[PDB]
């Protein structure tokens, strides 16, 4: 067993966390009580990656729930599958300010969360590491989530830290301090995670509005996309296949330089094998509001789920690379790897999930950089933060580090083999 | 000729011994510097995480001074 | 006596070991429980098959083998599989954390925690040998375990067993079935570290095996199991001389004398024929001349390269089945006239021939047709260096930008280990150029 410990934090973190556990429990045949009423056993062969086994054949997600507000905890327990989680793994406090989540309010509660992390970790035969779901635009998931990463990283410096980070969009939330909170979190993520899935609320909205034609898409509409993606990118962690994937092998093969670890996920359909491939590389199927043809792919992981000719998948993946060869860096040979799993996600006979490390991700960070400096060069709203003891230099530094990430992404987009 | 015969077999023994000796010393030196280097990298990683705790304490201190 | 101990390392090595030992059992009449009814030597004997199998008092024939992996997944399937009773549990060794496709973890971080145990188990096998000849080491170039742990083991074996013979079966990476983008790094690191510790190494190019399954067995998308059944046939041809008696049998070590002109030039090209489906072998018997001819068709090589644009330093033919020297000599004579076989000027041009009469076996439910006669050719050709050139180029594209190097440095490796390894490979490619130049 190679256990992952899952952590969800803040408003957004706990919502997408529950849906992920709903979707993969359904795919592995676990009901809200934790019992296995499953058809195939491929579901149980690697089930220990994400589930603790309990007496009476109960499966408890290795999941820890955290928030500085007690409300969203209650909805989780009331929500579908709320009884499957272990009740001790709920940690709750009693405000959309990163500083409060990271330095003052969140610090007050972080020691209590680590106690729960330790308990689940000490029962592990061989811990892979952690995956954190959170938004970067609020206060708890953003500020306290990144504090938790630092504290966990200090205690498990040889484990992999992976996050699913939800980037803010004005198209979804009007809270003005989102660009500050996002920039401060990114500053933490660049230094202290090994892999981050950029789950962009702008792209999720744009998919719902344009592709899915929803005039006013809800957080429920957005998260349906998120659950499909999270199911896809975890496929090779959860099922037996030609590759024994784990979080470390994902990092090693996707991250050519430590800081360039922010992935564009893609999903299709939002079909024929050529079409799945064609759509999956399409900008309209990306969960990060970036156009890949505005950059170059350092590495790509592709997962095909369902029943299909793997010969045809092989040819189509070779085909898309040959026809789009300019958008894959030539100094990393064979930088696209494909995996195939027989079980499709719920409701689909065939799906394709895409994980790209693309220099076009700089567009996402550029967008946040604009909203950030629009306020900071006015020194606007700093008092919410300097009032907590923060220094102007800290905002300049977090801004400067995220500026550096875009330059570095631009540096390797322009590099050539000869 | 007898003298030359045992010098040949002594030479064969000496080369085989020297090869064994250098392989043993080569990996002993390799594992030693590998262990140092990995530890230096982990030590630097903790030293910067600890600086994050020093900075977080200072942040709360400055908040108190603001009262 | 003259025992051989096999060591299977990492996923590729373990799974190929499964195919090989299954095939050996079928070839020798050994049941999955290890009983061999035709062996009247109960608990012992100095028979030819005893180089690869020891015997218990209870009549069980046990592979002289150790399986090592840094994670339990692949070896667990051996522990619960069809041939579980064949192996003593101590022969199957597993850690808990694999190398995560990282040579530095296989060689140092994870590998160093289990190396002493592995050498203890190997030592227990050696101590049961009255005449140990050497080791056969199976592994991938590309895996973190196959590369890093294997080279650590080869270093320790040179220390613990002097210059006792060490042979390799090495899986060269191919994009069609590879698992990691850093396989070129792991390949160059392990080739460099292992070069001095190996006497003879058989490279198996996964793309060549993948093509043969697609072209000649009509397999649309070959799996590891398809590749390994073919690979085990080649491994069986090479080891057949060690495992069977025969008047015309020629020992593998006698072919080695011819295959290895300088210590570093020790990578023979293997070519195997016939590989044919049951549907096509029907009412179609391949003669000695036809299967011999097929050994000079590049599409049948274990490593993609073009011997027609290189030079030969040796050429060996290993036949099994219904073959007599007269047919072989006739087939060679016509081939010499009709083919592009250029030898370097400093070595003789004759072909060394071995014949074992036991005909090839096929695993039930496989894809290979059962044939009356087969041949594996082993040639020392300068052409095999092309495979080094392709890998060194892939290594160079990534290393110039230092792509992924931080994963190795983070495990304690230094940049100088990469450049030292790449320089040795450059000097190897140059060695192969120099042996092909005419004398003065
Ligand atoms: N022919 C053949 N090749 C294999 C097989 N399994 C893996 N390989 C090759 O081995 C390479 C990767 O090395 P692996 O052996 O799988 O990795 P490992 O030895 O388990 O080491 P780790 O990375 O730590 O897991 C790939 O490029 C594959 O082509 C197999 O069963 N048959
Ligand atoms: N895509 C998406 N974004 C969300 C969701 N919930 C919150 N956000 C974003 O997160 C930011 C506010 O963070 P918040 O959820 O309030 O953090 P918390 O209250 O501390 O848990 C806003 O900019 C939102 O855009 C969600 O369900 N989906
Ligand atoms: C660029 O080359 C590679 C990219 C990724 C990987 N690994 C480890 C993967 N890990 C997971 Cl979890 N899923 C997938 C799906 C397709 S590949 C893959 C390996 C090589
Ligand atoms: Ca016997
Ligand atoms: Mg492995």
């Amino acid at each position: 067993m190679r256990e992952i410990v899952h952590i969800q934090a803040g408003q957004c973190g706990n919502q997408i966390g529950a849906k992920f556990w709903e979707v993969i429990s359904d795919e592995h045949g676990i009901d809200p009580t934790g019992s296995y009423h499953g058809d195939s056993d491929l579901q149980l062969e690697r089930i220990n990656v994400y589930y603790n086994e309990a007496t009476g054949n109960k499966y408890v997600p290795r999941a820890i729930l955290v928030d500085l507000e007690p409300g969203t905890m209650d909805s989780v327990r009331s929500g579908p599958f709320g009884q499957i989680f272990r009740p001790d793994n709920f940690v709750f406090g009693q405000g959309n300010n990163w500083a409060k989540g990271h330095y003052t309010e969140g610090a007050e509660l972080v020691d209590s969360v680590l106690d729960v992390v330790r308990k689940e970790s000490e029962s592990c035969d061989c811990l892979q590491g952690f995956q954190l779901t959170h938004s970067l635009g609020g206060g708890t998931g953003s500020g306290m989530g990144t504090l938790l990463i630092s504290k966990i990283r200090e205690e498990y410096p040889d484990r992999i830290m992976n996050t699913f980070s939800v980037m803010p969009s004005p198209k979804v939330s009007d809270t003005v301090v989102e660009p500050y909170n996002a920039t401060l979190s990114v500053h933490q993520l660049v230094e202290n995670t090994d892999e981050t899935y950029c789950i962009d609320n702008e792209a999720l909205y744009d998919i719902c509005f344009r592709t899915l034609k929803l005039t006013t898409p809800t957080y429920g509409d957005l998260n349906h996309l998120v659950s499909a993606t999270m199911s896809g990118v975890t496929t090779c962690l959860r099922f037996p296949g030609q590759l024994n994937a784990d979080l470390r092998k994902l990092a090693v093969n996707m991250v050519p330089f430590p800081r360039l670890h922010f992935f564009m996920p893609g999903f299709a359909p939002l079909l024929t094998v050529p079409e799945l491939t064609q759509q999956m590389f399409d900008s309209k199927n990306m969960m990060a509001a970036c156009d890949p043809r505005h950059g170059r792919y350092l590495t790509v992981a592709a997962i095909f789920r369902g029943r299909m000719s793997m010969k045809e998948v092989d040819e189509q993946m070779l085909n898309v690379q040959n026809k789009n060869s300019s958008y894959f860096v030539e100094w990393i040979p064979n930088n696209v790897k494909t995996a195939v799993c027989d079980i499709p996600p719920r409701g689909l006979k065939m799906s394709a999930t895409f994980i790209g490390n693309s220099t076009a991700i700089q567009e996402l960070f550029k967008r946040i950089s604009e909203q950030f400096t629009a306020m900071f060069r006015r020194k606007a709203f700093l008092h919410w933060y300097t009032g907590e003891g923060m220094d102007e230099m800290e905002f300049t530094e977090a801004e400067s580090n995220m500026n550096d990430l875009v330059s570095e992404y631009q540096q390797y987009q322009d590099a050539t083999a000869d | 000729k007898r003298e030359h015969e045992r010098e040949v077999i002594q030479k064969a023994i000496e080369e085989n011994n020297n090869f064994i000796k250098m392989a043993k010393e080569k990996l002993a030196q390799k594992m030693e510097s590998n262990k140092e280097n990995r530890e230096a990298h982990l030590a630097a990683m903790l030293e910067r995480l600890q600086e994050k705790d020093k900075h977080a304490e200072e942040v709360r201190k400055n908040k108190e001074l603001k009262e | 006596m003259r025992e051989c101990i096999s060591i299977h390392v990492g996923q590729a090595g373990v799974q190929i070991g499964n195919a090989c030992w299954e095939l050996y059992c079928l070839e020798h009449g050994i049941q999955p429980d290890g009983q061999m009814p035709s062996d009247k030597t109960i608990g012992g004997g100095d028979d030819s098959f005893n180089t690869f199998f020891s015997e218990t008092g209870a009549g069980k024939h046990v592979p002289r083998a150790v399986f090592v992996d840094l994670e339990p997944t692949v070896i667990d399937e051996v522990r619960t599989g069809t041939y579980r009773q064949l192996f003593h549990p101590e022969q199957l060794i597993t850690g808990k954390e694999d190398a995560a496709n990282n040579y530095a973890r296989g060689h140092y971080t994870i590998g160093k925690e289990i190396i002493d145990l592995v050498l203890d188990r190997i030592r227990k096998l050696a101590d049961q040998c009255t005449g140990l000849q050497g080791f056969l080491v199976f592994h991938s170039f590309g895996g973190g375990t196959g590369s890093g742990f294997t080279s650590l083991l080869m270093e320790r074996l040179s220390v613990d067993y002097g210059k006792k013979s060490k042979l390799e079966f090495s899986i060269y990476p191919a994009p069609q079935v590879s698992t990691a983008v850093v396989e070129p790094y792991n390949s160059i690191l392990t080739t460099h570290t292992t070069l001095e510790h190996s006497d003879c190494a058989f490279m198996v190019d996964n793309e060549a095996i993948y093509d043969i399954c697609r072209r000649n067995l009509d397999i649309e998308r070959p799996t590891y199991t398809n590749l390994n059944r073919l690979i085990s046939q080649i491994v069986s041809s090479i080891t057949a001389s060690l495992r069977f008696d025969g008047a015309l049998n020629v020992d593998l070590t006698e072919f080695q004398t011819n295959l290895v002109p300088y210590p570093r030039i020790h990578f023979p090209l293997a070519t195997y024929a016939p590989v044919i489906s049951a549907e096509k072998a029907y009412h179609e018997q391949l003669s000695v001349a036809e299967i011999t001819n097929a050994c000079f068709e590049p599409a049948n090589q274990m490593v993609k390269c073009d011997p027609r644009h290189g030079k030969y330093m040796a050429c060996c033919l290993l036949y099994r089945g219904d073959v007599v020297p007269k047919d072989v000599n006739a087939a060679i004579a016509t081939i010499k006239t009709k083919r592009s076989i250029q030898f370097v000027d400093w070595c003789p041009t004759g072909f060394k021939v071995g014949i074992n009469y036991q005909p090839p076996t096929v695993v039930p439910g496989g894809d290979l047709a059962k044939v009356q006669r087969a041949v594996c050719m082993l040639s020392n050709t300068t052409a095999i260096a092309e495979a080094w050139a392709r890998l060194d180029h892939k290594f160079d594209l990534m290393y110039a930008k230092r792509a992924f190097v931080h994963w190795y440095v983070g495990e304690g490796m230094e940049e100088g280990e990469f450049s030292e390894a790449r320089e040795d490979m450059a000097a190897l490619e140059k060695d192969y150029e120099e042996v092909g130049v005419d004398s003065v």
